[PDB]
């Protein structure tokens, strides 16, 4: 049948309930208010070179390396 | 002008839901994106255990969990609407909970226009890269490698300039993107291999395939099956090289599939959510081969039942599914093997409050006077409701009145002790000729009912969805629908007002309508209808034919002020009980919003910012006083005071423009200088003068003057109060000093987040104070309250005096 | 299948998604006839309406007064009019373009706006051919080998307020820069989207060089300076109120030429020039694989391929007609043949340095027309630009205004303000 | 001028300035008429180029008719009015 649904832990939702008719505006998660500063391993940076300029530069380097094939086959 | 913007109710709509092992390798987490807020939960025996709420300085546009090689547990990638990108790690040293910013940086390009189907962020199954679709004709690649101190992102030109959806495929040697694109020939599917070495696209593993015209979603089926599922309006298709399967189930044709969820890790079962709220199960029939490989034998869809209209579906565990909703309440549902008496396999376990979208609201002293209560028009379609909100001593208290149809406008009539609510219901035409209601609603279950017997417009399609507009008369105590007045066939009720006009001692319900015929897409005719609700019965008093759509209506010194398309028109109420045109203003584009204060009128245009009109009682005509010459697409307007006006714009910013005080010439007096700019991050639909706090009855000189409540699409309720130049200068230095101590997840500068931003300009925040950052001072530790430099160390005299509102 | 406006407006309230891009398939909200918003009707001068400003506040127009004095010298004026939906247009600025200029033939003039810099507009004007040094009864007669280019930068009316320092009307940013140069065959292409991709800068192709011209105004705040150049020619000049020859003026006549030390409002005129022949020779000498075979070059044609305002890089293509010895292979005598090629060069506006991006192979002309060669080379540039096309943000585009009503190309039908969905029907 | 030419089957992004750049090398142009769609503000993919000398126009027609521009084969022919 359509049901033989994933079980990550049989205990999950086995003791669940709040038992109320269509109502729960509970913002139970405590807000995270950071004070401690921890360094970053990396900084995400965008490549400044234009896509056309990048392509024309590498395509010319492909053509040049193909010409440096000299002194036999 | 100087203002204080504070949150009374945080956004309640669910914009995105994701699962994984973020807090621990063994913990099964549920991560909810509520606009700017990230809610972390652990799935336990009791249900969802709350962890922490992360307040990002940005609208969460991309939220995906991923695990690179060697990593202890999953990492979270977040991309904001302002293009701030970050990789986050959860750290817990016993009791101390901390979120580490692994990598941060802005990925915005000066070139490139944002795409129609908005920011898409995908992560490669082998975690070789992150792929971003922000702009048309560009694909951003973020290589994932811990070895280098920088993550050097690069753009690859995408020939297909109109991409609908994109996914990274599983079981691939090189990272591979599968996408649906539109062009004059229609919609098609395409694949490309991503080369990190060459920084380009290589020929796709499988050729271009012509897909359905309304093909909207791409599903990447995991490693066993491989390939991609495409969902359209009329069909579901599977694609993996020469392998192809297409199904046309007539059931899915009725409503658009908008979300999907992989149930099985192998990809055998998928949950599919409808615009109607219907829940489906997509079944992928397995085909085990002698080679050790697996293929797809068949595709089958089964209707499971009904849920809230889902934005995101998320299987959690043991048949329990999270239904993330933005047009209604969110839910926890149970998938049972056995179906009930109705024939449904789905059973609701819990309901979570969502006030959004708030389309209209009003402030009323319902139960006891002086204590204000908000009465909103919430949700849409079957999720449509009224929400009664109040600051209840013994924080916020919400009462839900389900309507099972779209609430549009709300007004209160104290003399009648009731609410006048505009509602719309969807009706589908059958083989009978007449349209039938899908489900019972507030307009069909009313105690007494009436139909519009108007003959003014003296001179349909099967399956086509039509809107049936009604004026509902709702009791203020029971919230029962006392009366339902059905407007004309194809008539749309747009505006609503409750007032006394001229010398008439009777209070009326006035409705501005528009005729919406299937033949023409433009509103060329409407009506202004005057109704009176007496001892149980509602009667039609008068009707005035207009040459367009009645967008807004405001009572104006005993007269009826209405906006008909591009015209702003003033009406008088004659002794013959008829409406007579006094004056007109024609210099508008789409006059959608109107507000009044004395002889002054604030005109909000949908495309051409805001305009100030003054009615001259001696001349009996309008005068254009000033204009905000700045280009703004407006969502809502408000009059703060005689010379200051508040505006809400389409790029989720707030602005305040004022009459020029240093203006010498008549031309300079006609210019409204913008003196207040702030990035709210919410789309404001309604502004209201009011408070949820008791009048006075024991009160002290407030640091702020005025009180403007506002309702947004995300269900967020906020306050705008005007501050003194002395209070502003104090809190401005405080705001900047608090930013040096209060850290930011993803290393996004607060000043950047709050800056006025549009596709045309980016200017810093001015004349506005972020009330949520100022109020966070009460939650930090005593040794970290060191933001004060000349004495008065106990700054709890202020801040706590500021929390007194809301 | 077009949807009802009211269904779309209903969708905005529940989605929070409102944009001009979303409403692009919607018809104009308001259409005004020019006749109903124009004053002094019946035959109100020679006003050729060009269109709306990017901000949608001004409607621009121009006049071409021939002046039948037999000899006939053209006078050009540019007008700014305030638009107010159904109300009549109000003139806010009347300016004279190319002062003291002997315009012998009717110029094709185009008014352009910068991507984000709204403080000034640029007016390009060109004749079909240059006026000769002769006369043939009926008219002056043209020079088939030359063409004149007139370039004028005019300040836009202030949005209102400040600099009440009148001292009698006239103001502070009521400046005018105007220049004139001659071009030879193959007459350089007009590329306003690229020539103005960088704010406050105009790139000019004078057949022999590419001139980057930056015009900027500064107050006596030492916070900002030099956009062009943080070796080939660079000239910086200063001007206060009260190589391409540029004569500055106020809204009517000449300002005082000043040097650095001046404390008050000052204008800067910068010119970075790139010599084509020096570039061509330097590319052949250092990067062309066939540089040994090269003898000389007959002619060249420069087309801009891309302008990157963030990295201050200008990508240009150089179409080259040259004479070269054929490959060392002996099939008889090796007489030099005429070949066509193309060199791609990236010019850094910050350093002034140029870098070789691509060197094309030598293609034999084989008795082709010079015109056939340039036409084919320019089709190859259009092909490249179209192929690498990436749509841009609105309000970053170059507003190009034209109305060739007098140039046998006939008058415009509609002047549109797309962001406000407003049409002026002529 | 002796010869008016119909230029058709153009890509909608091709501007009047591009058409001038592509046809001008053959000789003097009296007028260019790129046809614009009033409702969109974009090209109709066709126009009229009038040369001052018929021989310049005939050579332009020979070298440009049937050949691709932005992947679209250009259509060039003689036209009266
Ligand atoms: N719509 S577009 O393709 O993005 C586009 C459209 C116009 C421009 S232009 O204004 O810079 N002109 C332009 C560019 C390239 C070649 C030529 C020739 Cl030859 C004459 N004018 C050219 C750039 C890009």
């Amino acid at each position: 049948f359509l049901k033989g649904l994933p079980v990550y832990n049989k205990s999950n939702f086995s003791r669940f309930h709040a038992d109320s008719v269509c109502k729960a505006s509970n913002r139970r998660p405590s807000v995270y208010l950071p004070t401690r500063e921890y360094p970053s391993e990396q900084i995400i940076v965008t490549e400044k070179t234009n896509i056309l300029l990048r392509y024309l530069h590498q395509q010319w380097d492909k053509k040049n390396a193909a010409k440096k094939r000299d002194q036999e086959q | 002008s100087y203002n204080y913007v504070v949150t009374a109710q945080k956004p309640t709509a669910v914009n995105g839901c994701v699962t994984g092992h973020f807090t621990s390798a063994e913990d099964l987490n549920l991560l909810i994106a509520k606009n700017t807020r990230l809610e972390i939960y652990v799935v336990t025996a009791e249900g969802l255990r709350p962890v922490k709420e992360v307040g990002m300085y940005g609208k969460i546009a991309v939220m995906e969990l991923f695990r690179p090689k060697g990593e202890s547990k999953d990492l979270l990638f977040i991309l904001t609407a302002k293009y701030n990108a970050c990789i986050l790690e959860y750290k817990q040293s016993g009791e101390s909970i901390d979120i580490i910013t692994r990598a941060h940086g802005n990925v915005q390009d000066r070139i490139g226009r944002p795409s129609e189907t908005g920011i898409i962020g995908i992560i490669d199954p082998e975690c070789r890269m992150i792929g971003l679709r922000l702009y048309d004709g560009l694909f951003k690649v973020i290589p994932l490698d811990r070895d280098n101190k920088e993550l050097k992102a690069f753009n690859i030109r995408l020939e297909e300039l109109h991409v609908i959806d994109v996914k990274f495929l599983y079981g691939c040697q090189a990272p591979t993107i599968c996408f649906v694109y539109q062009d004059p020939q229609g919609r098609h599917v395409k694949t490309y291999e991503v080369s990190l070495r060459e920084k380009e696209f290589n020929k796709g593993p499988w050729k271009q395939e012509n897909v359905e015209a309304e093909a909207s979603m791409v599903i990447a089926v995991p490693e066993p099956f491989g390939g991609a599922i495409i969902i359209g309006q009329e069909s579901i298709t599977y694609h993996n090289g020469d392998k192809y399967l297409a199904i046309a189930p007539p059931i899915i044709k009725q409503s658009t599939i908008v979300c999907h969820n992989r149930v099985d890790p192998n990809g055998s079962r998928y949950l599919l959510g409808d615009m109607e709220g219907r829940l489906f199960m997509l079944l992928l029939e397995k085909e085990e081969q002698m080679d050790g490989t697996v293929t797809l034998k068949d595709l089958r869809v089964e209707l499971l039942g009904e849920t809230s209209i889902a934005e995101c579906l998320t299987y959690l565990d043991n048949g329990v599914v999270f239904v993330g909703s933005r047009l209604g309440d969110s839910q926890l549902v149970k998938l049972n093997v056995d179906s009930n008496e109705q024939g449904s396999y789905v059973v609701a376990m819990e309901t979570f409050t969502n006030l959004g979208p708030i389309v209209d609201m009003c402030v009323v002293d319902l139960e006891r006077q002086g204590q204000g209560q908000l009465v909103t028009c919430s949700g849409a379609f079957k999720e449509g409701s009224l929400r009664i909100i109040r600051n209840g001593i013994g924080k916020l208290h919400i009462r839900t009145v389900p309507l099972y149809e779209s609430p549009r406008k709300i007004c209160y009539q104290e003399v009648s002790q009731c609410f006048g609510v505009l509602s719309s219901r969807i009706e589908v035409q059958d083989t009978s000729g007449g349209t039938t209601a899908l489900r019972p609603s507030a307009s069909t279950q009313a105690l007494s009912s009436s139909v519009s017997s108007s003959k003014l417009f003296s001179s349909t399609s099967f399956g086509e969805e039509v809107e049936v507009h009604n004026l509902l008369i709702i009791d203020q105590h029971t919230f029962e629908v006392l009366h339902a007045h059905q407007f004309l066939q194809n008539e749309y009720a747009l505006s609503l007002v409750s007032c006394k006009l001229g010398k008439d001692p009777n209070t009326y319900f006035i409705v501005g309508t528009a005729m919406v015929y299937p033949e023409e897409a433009e509103p060329k005719q409407g009506r202004i209808v005057v109704f009176q609700y007496s001892d149980g019965k509602l009667q039609t008093v008068a009707e005035k034919e207009v040459k367009g759509a009645v967008y807004s209506m405001v009572e104006f010194n005993g007269k009826l002020l209405a906006s008909i398309n591009s015209t702003v028109r003033l009406y008088e109420w004659t002794t013959e009980k008829e409406l007579r045109t006094e004056c007109n203003h024609y210099n508008n584009i789409m006059a959608l919003y109107l507000k009044t204060k004395g002889d002054f009128i604030l005109v909000g245009d949908l495309m051409r910012s805001v305009l100030l009109l003054a009615y001259k009682p001696m001349e009996g005509n309008f005068e254009e006083i000033a204009r905000d010459f700045n280009p703004n697409w407006m969502s809502a307007v408000e009059i703060l005071d005689d010379d200051n006006f508040l505006g809400a714009e389409n790029a989720f910013n707030l602005f305040v423009c004022q009459k020029d005080s240093a203006a010498t010439t008549d031309e300079e007096r006609q210019h409204l200088q913008e003196v207040g700019l702030f990035h709210l991050g919410e789309f404001v639909n309604v502004f209201c003068h009011g408070s949820l706090v008791m009048q006075n009855l024991g009160e002290t000189s407030t640091p702020t003057q005025g009180s403007v409540l506002f309702g947004t699409v995300n269900g967020m309720i906020g306050l705008v109060t005007s501050l003194s130049e002395s209070w502003y200068n104090l809190l401005l230095d405080m705001q900047n000093r608090l930013n040096k101590v209060i850290k930011s997840v993803g290393k996004i500068e607060h000043s950047f987040w709050r800056s006025f931003h549009t596709e045309r300009k980016t200017e810093p925040a001015t004349g506005f104070i972020d009330g949520d950052l100022i109020e966070s001072f009460l939650d930090i530790s005593r040794p970290k309250m060191q933001e004060v430099v000349a004495t008065a160390d106990d700054l709890i005299k202020v801040v706590e005096e500021l929390t007194r509102i809301h | 299948r077009r949807e009802h406006v009211l269904k779309q407006l209903e969708r905005v309230k529940i989605s929070g998604q409102l944009s001009p891009r979303l409403f692009r398939k919607l018809p104009p909200r308001v259409c005004v006839s020019l006749k109903n918003i124009v004053d002094e009707d019946f035959l109100y001068a020679g006003h050729i309406f060009l269109g709306f400003s990017k901000c949608g506040r001004y409607v621009l127009s121009y006049t071409s007064s021939s002046g039948d004095d037999d000899f006939s010298f053209y006078i050009y004026h540019l007008y700014w009019w305030e638009f107010n939906v159904h109300s009549k247009l109000k003139l806010v600025r009347q300016v004279r373009l190319f002062q003291d200029e002997e315009i012998y033939s009717d110029l094709y003039l185009t008014v352009c706006e910068w991507p984000s810099d709204a403080s000034k507009v640029i007016v390009f004007g060109f004749n079909t051919r240059s006026a000769n040094g002769m006369l043939m009864n009926m008219m002056m007669m043209s020079d088939e080998n030359h063409r004149d280019i007139y370039v004028s930068t005019v300040a836009v009316p202030p949005p209102g307020r400040c600099a009440a320092c009148q001292d009698a009307q006239c103001l502070r940013h009521g400046f005018m820069l105007h220049t004139k140069y001659q071009v030879v065959y193959p007459f350089p292409t007009f590329q306003p989207a690229f020539q103005l991709k960088k704010d406050q800068v105009v790139l000019l192709n004078t057949s022999y060089s590419l001139v980057a011209c930056a015009v900027s105004v500064h107050s006596a705040g030492d916070r900002s300076f030099c956009q062009i150049l943080y070796y080939v020619n660079y000239t910086k000049l200063y001007y206060v109120l009260e190589f391409v020859v540029t004569d500055l003026r106020g809204r009517n006549l000449r300002p005082m030429r000043e040097r650095t030390a001046v404390q008050g409002q000052y204008l800067t005129v910068e010119q970075l020039t790139l010599d084509f022949e020096y570039v061509i020779n330097e590319v052949i000498r250092h990067d062309a694989t066939w540089g040994h075979q090269f003898c000389s070059f007959s002619d060249y044609d420069i087309v801009i391929l891309e302008v990157c305002p963030e990295t201050n890089q200008v990508l240009i293509n150089i179409g080259l007609l040259l004479l070269a010895f054929p490959s060392p292979t002996e099939e008889g005598q090796l007489r030099p043949k005429t070949y066509h090629t193309s060199l791609k060069v990236a010019w850094d506006l910050n350093t002034g340095i140029f870098e070789t991006v691509s060197v094309g192979d030598l293609t034999e002309v084989k008795g082709q027309t010079s015109g056939s060669v340039w036409s084919s080379y320019r089709k190859s540039c259009v092909d490249m630009v179209m192929k690498w096309l990436v749509p841009e943000s609105s309000g970053r585009y170059v507003n190009r205004m034209t109305n060739e009503a007098l140039h046998k190309g006939c008058s415009l039908k509609v002047l549109a303000d797309s962001e406000r969905y407003t049409w002026i029907v002529l | 001028g002796p010869m008016r030419l119909y230029v058709g089957s153009l890509h909608f992004n091709i501007t009047e300035d591009m058409l001038r750049g592509i046809f001008e090398p053959f000789g003097r142009i009296e007028s260019i008429q790129l046809m614009m769609d009033s409702e969109t503000g974009r090209s109709k993919g066709y126009g009229f180029i009038t040369f001052s000398d018929s021989e310049c126009a005939k050579k332009a027609l020979e070298q440009l008719n049937g050949f691709e521009l932005a992947g679209r084969p250009m259509k060039v022919g003689h036209v009266t009015e």
